């Protein structure tokens, strides 16, 4: 069994497709969104499950499946999964992953310095924030006292948000209290194609 | 208007065995959705005699079992492996007034198979500032740190506050622990007025940590 594209991407409105290949007698399709667990969109093959929109459809024969958004809407942003019944025997497909495509979108930056409560218990963490951008696909630099980092650093973006079609990023950078105390400037500094130049973000002390 | 609802996360040594309980408040599944594999079906039962039929790969390892006087439907795994490490889901179908069918799923229980130890969750503020702010809308949140495993749960104030709230995917610190974060954007103007507090649950720890969030300047 395989099933393709892993990803795609498209604008509202656009008609989407997916594939899974391969002694079959049905084919389900399941929908996850952000974190949830899965929905059953499409049962023996082609049938709609109870309130699902017309806009999805599925076909297939033998060896070969279809599975067809015709009008994508933001709501439709999930992961796709086809799953083969025969015999007693199920299994799923590998997975598509459906995203928007929309304008892009300059991240608004924020940073937050450690916490009181944190400082006290002899660790500093700073976190920085890009908020609701497109597409994915940022570069993120901590500087310490104009000293590029590597690795005190964490980062993890969400998956596509359904109300805009944007992402966003947390990144963590952890320093103990004694080397925080001998440092003056803390910096994240974000490179992305909606911003005009890179964006500094930061704040002095410790 | 039937919901399936499972047990909690759970945390066990390799070799150990785990049990994952399902009730509702067709014949039923109980899939695993774990690392790198996938999804993964185990299992079926009927859910009114105990009957079962197994995915090959699971018949050794799991059994299942139903106590139709509770309608609690349970799952077991023994001598557990790194590769166990999943989320269970049980999972139903049924069809609707005019044929349709449908499915509806537990809201997962995740296992972790580890012989480390159980750390519950470091909770700090992150404090909504002018450096946080984008226009009318402030950004702050919570930043969880050192707990093991997963799952940490993170909701808001009285745990209805969902719109506006993003929380990241969990990380791996430096030591291995895990980090999370959890950011709500609010209308600046009600940082004045609503006080903000982010409940984190970790459920293998039986901790819960209530953090008030402050402004900073």
């Amino acid at each position: 069994m395989t099933q393709s594209p892993s990803s795609l991407s498209a604008s509202v409105g656009d008609r989407v497709t997916i594939t899974c290949s391969a002694s079959v007698t049905y084919m389900y399709w399941y929908q996850q969104k952000p974190g949830k667990a899965p929905k059953l969109l499409i049962y023996d093959t082609s049938n709609l499950a109870s309130g699902v929109p017309s806009r999805f459809s599925g076909s297939g024969s033998g060896t070969d499946y279809t599975f067809t958004i015709s009008s994508l809407q933001p709501e439709d942003i999930a992961t796709y999964y086809c799953q083969q019944w025969s015999s007693h025997i199920f299994t799923f497909g590998q997975g598509t992953k459906v995203e928007i495509k929309r304008t892009v979108a300059a991240p608004s930056v924020f940073i937050f310095p450690p916490s009181d409560e944190q400082l006290k218990s002899g660790t500093a963490s700073v976190v920085c924030l890009l908020n609701n951008f497109y597409p994915r696909e940022a570069k993120v630099q901590w500087k310490v006292d104009n000293a590029l980092q590597s690795g005190n650093s964490q980062e993890s973006v969400t998956e596509q948000d359904s109300k805009d079609s944007t992402y966003s990023l947390s990144s963590t950078l952890t320093l103990s209290k004694a080397d925080y105390e001998k440092h003056k400037v803390y910096a994240c500094e974000v490179t992305h194609q909606g911003l005009s130049s890179p964006v500094t973000k930061s704040f002095n002390r410790g | 208007q039937v919901q399936l609802v499972q047990s909690g996360a759970e945390v066990k040594k390799p070799g150990a065995s785990v049990k994952v309980s399902c009730k509702a408040s067709h014949w039923m599944h109980w899939v695993r959705q774990a690392p790198g594999q996938g999804l993964e079906w185990i299992g079926e039962f009927n859910p009114s005699n105990g009957r079962t039929n197994y995915n090959e790969k699971f018949k050794s390892k799991a059994t299942m079992t139903v106590d139709t006087s509770t309608n609690t439907a349970y799952m077991e795994l023994s001598s557990l492996r790194s590769e166990d490490t999943a989320v269970y889901y049980c999972a139903s179908r049924d069809y609707d007034y005019d044929g349709r069918y449908f499915d509806y799923w537990g809201q997962g229980t995740l296992v972790t198979v580890s012989s480390a130890s159980t750390k519950g969750p470091s909770v700090f503020p992150l404090a909504p500032s002018s450096k946080s702010t984008s226009g009318g809308t402030a950004a702050l949140g919570c930043l969880v740190k050192d707990y093991f495993p997963e799952p940490v749960t993170v909701s808001w104030n009285s745990g209805a506050l969902t719109s506006g709230v993003h929380t990241f995917p969990a990380v791996l610190q430096s030591s291995g622990l895990y980090s999370l974060s959890s950011v709500v954007t609010v209308p600046s103007s009600s940082l004045g007025t609503q006080t903000y507090i982010c409940n984190v649950n970790h459920k293998p720890s039986n901790t819960k940590v209530d953090k008030k969030v402050e402004p900073k300047s």
